[PDB]
């Protein structure tokens, strides 16, 4: 076909988007309460949340990835 | 009145015919050989002559003890006040004229779509009037926020009212924010570039996409059922051009803040 | 003159706009003069 | 066959805004919520709540960016 | 393939209301439930969930706009 | 394919009633079980309650109207 | 491609049924709970609860009004 | 084709599953964690649990009726 | 073409299976936790809890029953 | 077309691992915290765990079983 | 198509990973505030935690087999 | 109908993405909550959170797997 | 859609509306409702 | 660190595929599942009686950690049902003995590389080698000598069959005629969720054996493709991941027996 | 396929409960006598 | 022999790969358990 290969990497990107965006919506909710509840644990929560992050947003890099195999 | 209505089967009789309004553009009015007068400016003038009429009206005397008219203008302005000092304490004398004009004129801008004969009113360029002639038919009155170029103007005009700001706030450093730390706001920092970047864009494509669509589902409703039916959308449609004049004010004036902070 | 009326729709959009300034009047006319008549007191006591 | 770099675009747009979304809501009531339980942290709370929505919007800010790439 | 840019319009609309509509339900309840809580933060509390309001919104606002440009 | 315009309002409909329906269950919930703590708060959570509703709806609302530029 | 028409049929009472499906039992359930914690405002509960129905089910009412309109 | 009748049922009865199962989950889920915190009101809380459960399985059943018509 | 009623039996199936076994699950855990903060009505709960299930699987029954028909 | 049974294969399977998967999940979270909050009810909360389990991996069962019915 | 063995390889290893990645999520925080709450019950919370990951994790690797046979 | 094999490459990373994204995100948000009210079993949490991440982005690897499985 | 003419225009109008309000709707209101409050 | 990540020297490409028969000359076919069957075997018989062969006060070295994992494994039954803990034991504790080895057995190197047949050769510009096999003479497919044998839907079957029998007979064996009254028992609502409830049960068996012959062929599978990707130091990580997903899933299926077999009972 | 040969299944079946009982006559018995023996002479 | 066939190159990957998880498994999981283990023989030892 034609086309098929815009519609790869329109879903890759799509995707990658669908589920790491959900995914640092809930870690940084759940830090940023339990930074609420207690302040002075502030630091080690934070390091956390950073790590989960990249956990998740690693995976939305991929989906970025596949774009940049097909796009280029 | 009863739910036992009869009249639910008034397209038999009163059959507006397809939702012909769709333009997602500007039309042009009136042909002048200079700059063309859009469908849109024309309502925008009116606006203007609307606000700055009851501007001197509340005006022209400022009673001490507010009555009539200018207890409204007065509760709306100490109301727009207290948000926006809620939101930011000492930048309200600054941002407070930009972010209430704007608030005052895209919301009479929104309410005044759902005025009737907005999208029947029009000059010749189910079969309307004109059609029956040679002349296409195009509508009067588009409401300004439905306007792209409009909605556009204001939110470059918020974007650069807050650059500036920011920048006048925290020096040249805002201009690069923290990209030197290289271990936290390395990444980020871009992040926020871009996101700054495409927040006026957002902006303007929120009202001009509400306002389009409550024009276009009037319309559609006056197609499936023009009696009883679209009644809850034009309540819904009052409801929302308010809200969203009171979210852009809002957004602006909080965009503001975060961007001196 | 060059005037374009649609009739049908015309008619509609009259009917609607006066049924929710009716049920509008009906609802919120009471509560927004309640409050402008508050806000006058509440200044008026304050001289 | 032929309409298919439009089903790409609003395909990349639509699964963009599908995920990120519910991510910067739930990150917008965890720090409500937050600021709710406990004023004082307000300013920090609102802070992290911020760097959450900047990576989160920034997924969907892809998609909208592979839009324009097949569209333009 | 004809009625392909329809498919597109309403993909874009469909996947746009889906991930914001969420995002928005979660903030109005996060931000009523600390009000509910307390009452005395809500001052504090409706700004900044009407900013979330603002920003999820504003992706289903993205999907909406594309559709229109696919639509017309 | 001669249908799919058929195909195309079903999809407006049915994809833009997911994620508004799920977010006006949200605020309900959450604005009823505000109001079951602090009865006398009722008012401004049903305000903001219906605000957040006039959001989502209108999301919907979107969906709905594409549909009927397509099906009509 | 007849056939296509019943597929459309099926996602528009399909579709529109999952959204506020859902959203209907959120709603019921916080409102039970909010019964459970405060029996004394149960009803005031009742009212909103109906009332968010009222506009969930709303949303499935189009997903159906329209599949008719498809199958005819 | 002369199989799309088939994936037309199939699509419906889906869907009207996917709703109102989660939906008739968290009613139930709540209605029993109220019934568990306050006894005495059970019997009101359950009427009521119903009352959500006859809304959400009426979608469904909407559903399942197309396929009784996509059936015959 | 040939396998379009294996594809409606797959997506028959699918469905009724994703809808109602979140349905249970939500239903189980809520019911477990009643049972757990207390044990004395869990009897009660029990009942309810099955009915509950009696109802959220009964829809993938009927799924399952769109298998065996278009299966024959 | 080629074979569309080895698509329905994926979908079933796909679908049947969707659903169940999340309803297992909530279960066994919620049989955990209630055990950890009330540790002398443990095993009567197992029981239902797998009890619920029991249902809702089964209908994941039914979509492989369905698979093996068409991928064979 | 020509090459619909690889889609369906795809969406079986896709759908797959979507059900029961979020189950295990679920499960493993659950458990670990569980462990929180009371670090004495630990024990048997962690079985439990394992014995729920195997449950919702074998769902994914039936997605993850069936994709492999389809693939290979 | 030819370059069906990017279609699948990016259907394998985008749901592989979607799941494990999700589980990643619950499981940092219980762990750094869990954290949060009891700081000194965060060492005996942490570990089980990283555990549970080796299950969930071993989904998503599953995916990753795939997608380097059809799209060489 | 995009007419620079247009959006400029628009533009100038939205400035002067906005410094035409300033001088006669936001100026005396406020110092209306300064010297209100530094009545007390 | 990185720049090691030579491909020069790596597989061609992905062999897949269910048990593969070995020659098999005489009658009563053995396969490559049933020949690593037969060395865990002979590896369990050999560590037991090892650890069993002194036998005495103050235990350490073998014996230690045989009564370590025994002493673990009833605790960790025992929690679940403490009458049956030692009526059932031997089942679920040979279940995790010999899931275990055989799924670290799969991890061994040259599983799924030494087979009975029954630089500049890689190909460029690919992340992939391509190097032939040495039994590509004869175009044979180098049936691999060792698999894992919980990898083989035969075994893991089998042990997912005897669990099932076991846990029928000893719920039939003090539950009277108990089981007829759990399932379709006409008790208003309970006979839906009874009917249910012995459809889950019918299934168990075939639940238990697909999740475990699926988890250790994935895990098998993924190496392969991890080494064909990146010969050297990719698949690091995954072999740790593969390496405690094997020792999850032994455990997992001698407690699942239990566990089913307690519900069963009670 | 599959290859789910009767004659391999029976095979592996008897293999496995012939493990099952040389284990218990040879390692379970006296491990969990020693253990007995441990935890009531204590 | 006649009939044995080896990967030439797959074989020493995994070999690599497994010696390295072998020395890594030793380096940090070999602590622990030798830990463990001489705990429970100390405790058996305190207990006769």
């Amino acid at each position: 076909m034609e086309g098929l290969n815009l519609v790869a990497t329109a879903l890759a990107v799509g995707l990658g988007a669908i589920g790491p965006g959900v995914g640092i919506g809930i870690i940084v909710s759940g830090a940023v309460q339990a930074i609420g509840r207690n302040p002075e644990i502030e630091n080690r929560v934070v390091t956390y949340m950073f790590i989960g992050i990249a956990f998740t947003e690693a995976l939305a890099i991929f989906g970025l990835v596949i774009a940049f195999l097909i796009g280029f | 009145v009863g739910a036992l209505i009869i009249s639910i089967a008034s397209r038999f009789f009163l059959y507006t015919g397809p939702p012909h309004v769709e333009v997602a553009a500007e039309v042009i009015f009136d042909g002048i050989p200079g700059f063309p007068i859009t469908n849109s400016f024309v309502v925008a003038i009116i606006i203007d002559i609307f606000v700055i009429a009851l501007a001197v009206a509340a005006t022209r005397n400022l009673q001490m003890v507010p009555r009539g008219l200018q207890n409204v203008m007065e509760f709306i302005l100490e109301s727009l006040y207290n948000l926006f000092r809620n939101i930011n304490a000492k930048y309200v004398a600054t941002a407070f004229p930009l972010v209430a004009t704007i608030f005052l004129f895209v919301l009479f801008g929104n309410w005044f779509g759902l005025l009737p004969g907005v999208g029947s009113i029009g000059v010749c360029h189910i079969h309307d009037t004109c059609a029956a002639q040679g002349k296409k038919l195009v509508p009067l009155f588009r409401a300004p926020a439905a306007d792209l170029n409009f909605t556009f103007a204001i939110a470059v005009i918020s974007f650069v009212f807050i650059e500036y700001w920011g920048f006048r706030a925290l020096g040249p450093g805002y201009l690069k924010k923290f990209f030197n730390t290289n271990g936290i706001m390395s990444f980020v920092g871009i992040i926020e570039f871009i996101s700054e970047l495409v927040k006026p864009f957002a902006l303007a494509f929120r009202l001009f996409g509400n306002i389009f669509a409550g024009e276009v589902l009037l319309v559609v409703m006056a197609f499936l059922v023009p009696l009883l039916l679209p009644l809850p959308f034009y309540g819904f449609e009052v409801f929302v051009g308010f809200i969203q004049a009171l979210i852009f004010a809002l957004l602006t004036y909080a965009f503001l803040n975060i961007a001196v902070t | 003159e060059a005037l374009g009326i649609n009739p049908t729709l015309f008619i509609a959009q009259l009917i609607n706009f006066l049924l929710l300034i009716f049920i509008l009047r009906a609802l919120l006319y009471r509560p927004v003069m309640n409050l402008l008549n508050e806000r006058t007191r509440r200044i008026e006591e304050s001289v």
